[PDB]
RNA sequence: UUUACUGCAGCCUGUCGUUGGGUUGUGGUUCUGGAUGUACAGUGUAGGUAGGAGGCAUCGAAGCGGGUGCGCCAGCAUUCGUGGAGCCGUCCUUGGGACACUACCCUUCCGGGACUACGACCCUAACUCUGAGAAGAGGACCCCGAUAGGUGGGCAGUUUG
RNA sequence: CAUCUCAGUAGGAGCGGGAAAAGAAAUCAAUUGAGAUGCCGUAAGUAACGGCGAGUGAAACCGGCACAGUUCAAACCGAA
């Protein structure tokens, strides 16, 4: 079959832990951990996943790995008088998930780009690593370009941190359509957070 | 408190008095896919839990005695309103 | 305040992940050498069972060995021989199962090799501590995320007609 | 009074414009149909939840306001 080598790549990807990437896994985690909380590399590290999600090869496009640990929200004892119901903590696991947070860390290191998608790349017993997308709207190249001058808009600005991105629009509930979706759109602020 | 084995009694079904077997009727188990289970599992989370948290009951210084009268001809059982007593002997 | 009712932190322990390479004891999983299958024996070893029997055989078939799969040191296989016929069974050892080659597909045998889960031991390359660093000391343990059970006036909400 | 209610309310952190969010079906229907989104009316205090107590509580069909559809990844060429 005339095939691709992003479709190669997009295989070796399928079950990592049945090729040849899991050694790279081994050999990558030491060099990552040993490394910060976010970080610019040159090449993304899938080339099929970021192709997918709108990468291209030209100045202001930044790729990012950020660096989120695991687990769910760590949440405090309350001091005052509960009710027994809201009294415990432990077992109350978060509402956001752990690409939100990668990706709004890596919008507060960036104040000039915006963060267009990420995908999973790696994870071990303390951490997980994700790799961030990130577009300037005033570079020229961008500006001139007509699959992507959309960012170029007033209305694109903190495009993470409102819940625009793929992971976000997933976390909102407006992933489908129909029954199960009365309560969260267009948003849900809209319904008093009943939905969600 | 003694009570015979087999008598002759009416059979609600046969329409006609005949012979019927007296037997005990032993509590089953309570199963655990009926909505009452399964709202228990819905119910259980954090803290206090309402129903499913109750203290068991106390109980009464005698209860009944639950008979079911099968007939011999058609096989099928009735069950009638029954009495209080603490010994019950079942003398055939 | 407490051995009042209901809960929640903290702590103790099992399981899953992080988490790798060997030493062997475990059990099947899985695989070979023989239908191993044999008491009323046998000329025969129920070549499972079975067209209740017909092809093999100096053009290879026998009684025996420490005994060759194995078992009743009998004997079907032809194996290391040994004599140089065990033929089918309509002479069925007239059967627990009565038996003949293109069938053993299957009591079994089980280097049990093989991935697996357990208990113990060893190794370093993950990981942890110390140091500016070389390096040193531990080590797949601990810490950590999740889950299950306990203890828990440390703390919270209430009741005490 | 403990589940429930008060209520995702009061309050907090982040982002942000003249508006914002949503938006072109892996949809809703029922036998056979409709054809992106938002907002208003109705369905309806109905279905559903609940010491089945107190209470909480929709959507689709249908009528209107206003109407608008498209762009990448890959298969083919390989710097055009
Ligand atoms: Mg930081
Ligand atoms: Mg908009
Ligand atoms: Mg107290
Ligand atoms: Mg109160
Ligand atoms: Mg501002
Ligand atoms: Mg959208
Ligand atoms: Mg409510
Ligand atoms: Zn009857």
């Amino acid at each position: 079959m005339v095939k691709s080598f992003y479709g190669y790549v997009r295989d070796a990807w399928k079950n990592p832990d049945e090729t040849y990437v899991n050694e790279l896994r081994w050999e990558r985690l030491q060099v990552w951990r040993k490394q910060g909380s976010v970080t610019r590399i040159e090449r993304p590290t899938r080339i099929d996943r970021a192709r997918s999600l709108g990468y291209k090869a030209k100045q202001g496009i930044v790729v990012v790995r950020v660096n989120v640990r695991r687990g769910g929200l760590g949440h405090v004892r309350p001091n005052r008088g509960r009710r027994t119901q809201k009294m415990g903590k432990n077992k109350v696991s978060g509402g956001m998930s752990i690409q939100r947070i990668a990706e709004v860390r890596a919008d507060r290191r960036y104040p000039n780009l915006e963060v267009l998608n990420s995908y999973w790349v790696g994870e071990d017993g303390k951490h997980k690593w994700f790799e961030v997308i990130l577009v300037d709207p005033h570079h020229p190249v961008i500006k001139s370009d007509k699959n992507l001058n959309w960012v170029c808009d007033p209305s694109s600005r903190g495009r993470a941190t409102r819940g625009k991105t793929s992971a976000g629009r997933k976390g909102r509930g407006m992933a489908t359509r129909g029954k199960g979706t009365e309560k969260t759109r267009p948003s849900i602020r809209a319904y008093k957070s009943r939905g969600k | 408190m003694k009570i015979p084995k087999r008598f002759r009694t009416y059979c609600p079904f046969c329409k006609t008095h005949n012979e019927v077997v007296v037997e005990r009727v032993k509590k089953g188990q309570a199963s655990s896919m009926t909505h009452i289970a399964r709202q228990k599992k819905r119910q259980e989370g954090i803290g206090n839990s309402g129903k499913f948290s109750k203290v068991p009951g106390g109980d009464k210084p005698t209860k009944r005695i639950w008979l079911r009268y099968r007939c011999t001809v058609c096989k099928k059982a009735h069950q009638r309103p029954c009495f209080r007593a603490k010994k019950f002997e079942f003398k055939e």
